[PDB]
RNA sequence: ACACAGGUGGUCAGGUAGAGAAUACCAAGGCGCUUGAGAGAACUCGGGUGAAGGAACUAGGCAAAAUGGUGCCGUAACUUC
RNA sequence: AAUUCCUUGUCGGGUAAGUUCCGACCUGCACGAAUGGCGUAAUGAUGGCCAGGCUGUCUCCACCCGAGACUCAGUGAAAU
RNA sequence: CGAUGUCGGCUCAUCACAUCCUGGGGCUGAAGUAGGUCCCAAGGGUAUGGCUGUUCGCCAUUUAAAGUGGUACGCGAGCUGGGUUUAGAACGUCGUGAGACAGUUCGGUCCCUAUCUGCCGUGGGCGCUGGAGAACUGAGGGGGGCUGCUCCUAGUACGAGAGGACCGGAGUGGACGCAUCACUGGUGUUCGGGUUGUCAUGCCAAUGGCACUGCCCGGUAGCUAAAUGCGGAAGAGAUAAGUGCUGAAAGCAUCUAAGCACGAAACUUGCCCCGAGAUGAGUUCUCCCUGACCCUUUAAGGGUCCUGAAGGAACGUUGAAGACGACGACGUUGAUAGGCCGGGUGUGUAAGCGCAGCGAUGCGUUGAGCUAACCGGUACUAAUGAACCGUGAGGCUUAACCU
């Protein structure tokens, strides 16, 4: 039954009786506000309108504001909508909170990885370094070949190079909720979600059992 | 680590203190042992009065480490140095009579029953 | 060879298509002086938002 | 990238960095307002801004205080009885940045840097 | 998100102590091992402890001669049943790491009396 | 070739430390390396610190590293003593 | 072996394995006593080997710093 | 032969299937457990150490398994440079000798400022038919497709006995990827303290400059493995080898012909990501623009009057954005960022002051003094009120309904 946005905030430790550290990702869920609810507007099918939260009056735009406007001018930070199959809902100003997991187990999240820049080699694709004394020919972090002698002349597509790690989503499969609080806006999950504290999540109902 | 040329204290009687690591045990591509797992060693010393031979080649669990443990209790545990108990050639288990020092009890397999039930560990 | 035939004056010309010259746009006029500047800087006059900042 | 460990590099050594806006700062002491490079500018804050909140509360004595810097004979006067009186009512917020464009061209970008409270 | 600042705080224990480097506190650890609950004292000098607050570090070494044992327990974790406070020592490092290679008698500490 | 990290006989010998013309800080005296300004990417030249092992590296323990001062004790085999 | 092709010979010492080394055997394609034959004090920024020490050589690199790089305003080449 | 650099090695590829290991099937001179053998199969997995300059080879230790091979027996404007193949010299030996030796021993040169394609990352311009914003759909692509031990089945079937199984769910490691700094190590030239020599302030104190962050010990933030967590599922579709039913050619028989179901770790999907320049530019929702005059062979132009939205950029405060761009929060209808204040972590009880001691120095007033990134308060400081682009309902045909 659908999903919801939060942010991930930070990272913390569980306190088992198992003496481990064991990670587990914050997840703050302000309740979502649930603009619209759809009766076949697109391709024959329904859907509900989940919206993250609001935007600042003083920074509002015009075209992103109509998507909102009935429930109020002030846009909606998260125009994120999902397929409703497993129940029927008419559109209401009650917000829906992480109680919609007190029943359920096994979840999917996807997040906003490692903004690294350039990231390079070593932390890009796991590269190792080359033999560094009996004198060295400016050859110390260098690939050794990327190919192969005149028959193809060319570099195969999908090679791994250098090149930037940023403006990435990444979904993650192995995780299942802890807290699912309404009342703190706690969802914490099982282990370490991809990206920084200010990354944007979006979690639903895992279909691996 | 505990990997290759690393110099080892014997947790066994009679012979010889001094044996060197020369490789680890058990699965594919395999560096590093940990603390229950299983290295080949190779006899440094001897001494006439222990049960083998200098230059022998023989099979030994790491027992402790200078990093020592930290899955088990969560928290780390931390060693003075390196030291491994040594099997007999054929019938496995330590061939030795005596144990020197603690010992580790977080690996299960019935092959080292007689120094996994010791009761000094627990 | 170092190069197997020279460039074509169309490649020269492909790079100054993305090689625009800074000009700057929408020039501000000050309050107090007969200068005209960019919004965030001093006027050549010592003026900025017609406040005499600097003497001349 | 680096961008979770703020603050600018600014060229060269923390010891140059030390004694240019330690000078600098000492001339910014005699003129009130001074015209440099954009980012000098801002990193010259550093040392101006720390020697008028060393005057900001009012106690005797202790003019041992900072007394290994600025003390040339022309300014080491002002500290406390003139960076304390002119700033100490304000609650911070001592100087202001304004561009001028650039150098000779010679294009390196410009700014003069003021106290709030100038006297001439 | 200030979920994590209640967090680090409302998790505290209130029957714990505020020691130092050169104590001996004689911690007590659960085991965890078989469902005959155990307990374990772990004897030895305090070289690490504190400030994290709810995650506060805590290390104790044995400094035995020739050979002894150093274990990390954390002074808010869920497998430490008690801290007893035994003796007292008089060192001035916050990091007691000069000790940490020493186990004759170049590793006794004068007792914190006066 | 050029206003180029080069060549280059002779004269002179302050203070603290040091055995010293080493080296470290300074006089008297001289100079600010005559293209610069931002940015704070890898990679790269040159530096600083480093877990648990150790030559397992390399045709070569190459390169790096340890040692190191300056007073006294002590000091093998081999020897033509 | 600073000399011996098949041949990575043999044994003792030795290494986890040694076409390494040292010693022994003579089982040296034509080593052999003034270019000597063989030992050998002293000398070695010395080849072949060992131990002891020490390590970013390595496992495997992690972070920190400057100066290039990057970007900008000016001066402005060569092979082709 | 007016040069196209080598063997092996480091480092990284790509393909074959004659399959080393994995799955399926039929035999065995296969009781059970197994091994070997053959018929289908290439997505997934495929040694480390030593001697050697060395492929190959041989030796050591192991593994699920240590495949058989192609590519200029791949990979030197990628790295190496021992053997090779010279500059010098040496042992053996032929010859009177210069010299020579796929005979031997040491010493010993790896230069280059990348073109067009490309590959990895990243922007700008045009077009989608009046201009923008954001989703949905999925034509399409990328990611990915191993394995020891241990439990249960069960000490059951099987077997005097020794010994001992299906099915495949679960735990736990290995290899290989993926993600994370809350842990734990290390670092920490934006923090504090200790200190050698000397220079400054006339001297001393005290504080600072210089000398590798001068030397030394801890360390926040930030980062990252030596730290931490997690995978490649269930189900569906369709197959070759192959197992069978029903049954004919061939009144019998038979698994194939008709008819039909089953059958693999591969294949088609499912899953996860990206995907409409998918010009084949869809579908939908949201937003913006409602002005005419004159002239005529015009899905077009000419003259003239008035006139400047949406959104992005500019503009500058700047972030958990960053090579530059690009992204993003905020911009006075102002917590976007400092200053000031406060808290958190780190450092460790100072100077001024008083006491003890001949003094170095210590103690106490003083849990002192100090301070950065961690995250709150406070408009004290700066992002002002704008402006230049971007416009005025947007062509033609057919079907329908109104006219």
């Amino acid at each position: 039954m659908i999903g919801l946005v939060g942010k991930k905030v930070g990272m913390t430790r569980i306190f088992t009786e198992d003496g481990v550290s064991i990670p587990v990702t914050v997840i703050e869920v302000e309740a979502n506000r649930v603009t619209q609810v759809k009766d076949l507007a697109n391709d024959g099918y329904r859907a509900i309108q989940v919206t993250t939260g609001a935007k600042k009056a003083n920074r509002v735009t015009k075209p992103e504001a109509g998507h909102f406007a009935k429930a109020g001018v002030e846009a909606g930070r998260g125009l994120w909508e999902f397929r409703l199959a497993e129940g029927e809902e008419f559109t209401v100003g009650q917000s829906i909170s992480v109680e919609l997991f007190a029943d359920v187990k096994k979840v999917d999240v996807t997040g906003t990885s490692k903004g690294k820049g350039f990231a390079g080699t070593v932390k890009r694709w796991n590269f190792r370094t080359q033999d560094a004394t009996h004198g060295n020919s400016l050859s110390h972090r260098v690939p050794g070949s990327i190919g192969q002698n005149q028959t193809p002349g060319k570099v195969f597509k999908g090679k791994k190079m250098a090149g930037q790690m940023g403006n990435e989503r990444v979904t993650v499969q192995s995780l299942d909720v802890v807290r699912v609080d309404a009342e703190r806006n706690l969802l914490l999950v099982k282990g370490a979600v991809p990206g920084a504290t200010g990354s944007d999540l979006i979690v639903k109902p895992a279909v691996k059992a | 680590m505990i990997q290759e040329q690393t110099m080892l204290n014997v947790a066994d009687n009679s012979g010889a203190r001094r044996v060197m690591c020369i490789k680890v045990l058990g699965g594919s591509h395999r560096r590093y042992a940990g603390v229950g797992d299983i290295i080949k060693i190779t006899i440094k010393e001897a001494i006439p009065r222990g049960k083998v031979k200098k230059g022998d080649v023989l099979k030994a669990v790491v027992v402790r480490t200078k990093k020592g443990v930290r899955r088990p209790d969560g928290s780390v545990i931390r060693f003075d140095g390196n030291a491994c108990v040594l099997l007999n050639n054929n019938s496995e288990q330590p061939i030795g009579t005596r144990i020197f020092g603690p010992v580790t009890r977080e690996l299960r397999s019935e092959k080292f029953m007689k120094i996994i039930s010791l009761a000094p560990e627990v | 060879a170092v190069q197997q035939n020279k460039p074509t004056r169309s490649k020269r010309g492909m790079r100054r298509s993305h090689d625009a010259l800074t000009a700057v746009t929408s020039l501000s006029v000050d309050k107090t002086s007969g200068e005209k500047h960019l919004r965030h800087h001093i006027t050549a006059d010592g003026y900025y938002r017609g406040r005499k900042v600097i003497a001349k | 990238m680096r961008h979770r460990k703020s603050g600018r590099q600014l060229n060269r050594n923390s010891s140059h960095r030390q004694a240019m806006f330690r000078n600098m700062a000492g001339s910014l002491v005699r003129h009130e307002i001074i015209k440099t490079t954009l980012p000098k500018a801002k990193e010259l804050r550093r040392v101006v801004e720390p020697l008028i909140t060393l005057a900001k509360t009012d106690s005797v004595a202790n003019r041992r205080l900072a007394f290994a810097r600025t003390r040339d004979n022309e300014i080491v006067a002002k500290l406390f009885n003139e960076l304390g009186p002119r700033f100490a009512s304000r609650a911070g917020g001592y100087t202001r940045i304004l561009k001028c464009g650039f150098r000779a061209g010679d294009n390196a970008p410009m700014a003069y840097i003021e106290l709030v409270d100038r006297s001439e | 998100s200030n979920i994590i600042k209640q967090l680090e705080q409302e998790q505290m224990k209130q029957d714990v102590p505020s020691f130092r480097p050169g104590d001996t506190v004689e911690v007590k650890v659960w085991v965890v091992e078989g469902s005959k609950k155990r307990l374990q004292a772990f004897e030895g000098v305090v070289i690490a402890i504190r400030n994290r607050g709810l995650h506060s570090a805590f290390t104790v070494r044995k400094i035995s001669n020739g050979e002894g044992v150093e274990r990390v327990f954390q002074t808010h974790s869920p497998v430490v049943d008690s801290i007893s406070v035994k003796r007292r020592g008089a060192v001035r490092k916050a990091k007691l790491y000069y000790l940490r290679e020493r186990t004759g008698k170049a590793a006794r500490i004068k007792e914190r009396l006066n």
